[PDB]
């Protein structure tokens, strides 16, 4: 229908997204961080206080 | 036309000042997204086939706003309401939007 | 096939030259045709039967 | 898209500026990408055999 | 024209006691252009 | 956890624009017969 | 897709940053152990009860 110059009845449009996702959340691990790692073999021994 | 000079060049300059001012308040306004379409915002295909036929059926297109985008809670008629706090986000419990205390 | 006999399942009488002229009525512009092999004797006599 | 539908008469005075208008929406129609599917669950000892 | 989205392609599955799987799984699809522009003629006996 | 960017399609390109219109307008008449400019709204010759 | 680049990769670095933040989490809480074993055979004789 080329009756008026509307965008509304255009064919064939291009959806014009944006190439990024910023879904951005806190990931932060201080702790893990400042801890250490002591990899082990078993999983019921102690520390003998 | 002593200092405006060109009266039709001066009116100009000043509906440019104008118009810079009204998108300056606009974009920190209330707006409310409002647009003949609703759920077939893309429909590439299709082009929302409920609309052509009349061609005169258009309405007024009116831009999302600042408060509209910053996760209102609610719409008091036309513009975001200020007096209700927003959701909470899902990710962490979040009110991006507060009414004072 | 109306009157041809009503017995046979397949073309009739040069009807195909009026498929090819509805095409050419739209700009086809179409150079194949599939022979259905069942349907491969109306192609034979095509050139004959008159 | 197409072109047009039909143009007949188009005879008009040097003053016909009334009204008139178009639209014409897209035109997109489907896609589907089909797919298939085959699967074989032959044992060893088939398969070791002769 | 064909559309093969992926491949046509085989794949083995994990197998089992005594078993053996394949796969081939081709993803495929056509498309025409402007659809009056192909011909199609069916034949009846009759009316 | 399982970051991909494989399923998403995020880029949402536009289309390629291959449309094809299948209106003849050869014009054998128009194209054969030539051209001439007059000047007066009403033409007239004598034979 | 159109913003990412497939649904796989982004899925693993997404549970991949999700088994991390979980990870936090159970470590600076209240998550008491709740097991069946109540292991006394300890000090040199490493055995699992009946």
């Amino acid at each position: 229908n080329p009756t008026l110059f509307v965008s509304y009845d255009q064919n064939g449009k291009k959806l014009s997204f944006a190439n990024w996702i910023s879904v951005l959340s806190p990931q932060d691990t201080p702790f893990v961080s400042m801890t250490g790692k002591e990899s082990i073999n078993q999983t019921i021994f102690s520390w003998q206080t | 036309n002593y200092g405006r000079g060109r009266e039709l060049m001066y009116q100009l300059e000043k509906k440019g000042k104008e118009i810079k001012r009204d998108l300056e308040k606009i974009l920190l306004s209330g707006q409310a997204r409002t647009d003949v379409l609703a759920d077939q915002y893309l429909t590439n295909s299709a082009a929302d086939p409920a609309v052509a036929g009349l061609n005169d059926t258009h309405a007024a297109r009116k831009t999302g706003a600042f408060q509209f985008l910053c996760a209102h809670g609610g719409l008091a008629g036309g513009v975001v309401d200020k007096t209700k706090n927003g959701p909470a986000d899902p990710d962490t419990g979040a009110v991006t939007v507060k009414v004072a205390q | 096939n109306a009157s041809n006999p009503t017995t046979n399942i397949g073309f009739d009488e040069a009807d195909i030259f009026d498929m090819t002229l509805q095409l050419y009525t739209a700009g086809s512009e179409a150079d194949i045709i599939m022979i259905n092999p069942a349907h491969a004797k109306i192609f034979a006599g095509l050139q004959e039967n008159t | 898209d197409a072109l047009a539908s039909v143009d007949g008469n188009n005879a008009h005075v040097e003053g016909s500026r009334a009204e008139d208008g178009e639209m014409k929406p897209t035109v997109i129609k489907s896609n589907v990408t089909q797919i298939l599917r085959k699967v074989v669950r032959v044992s060893d000892t088939a398969n070791t055999t002769a | 024209t064909q559309m093969v989205l992926r491949a046509p392609k085989r794949t083995e599955l994990a197998k089992d006691g005594s078993y053996e799987k394949w796969m081939i799984e081709m993803e495929v699809g056509l498309r025409h252009r402007n659809p009056y522009a192909s011909g199609v003629l069916f034949t009846a006996a009759g009316k």
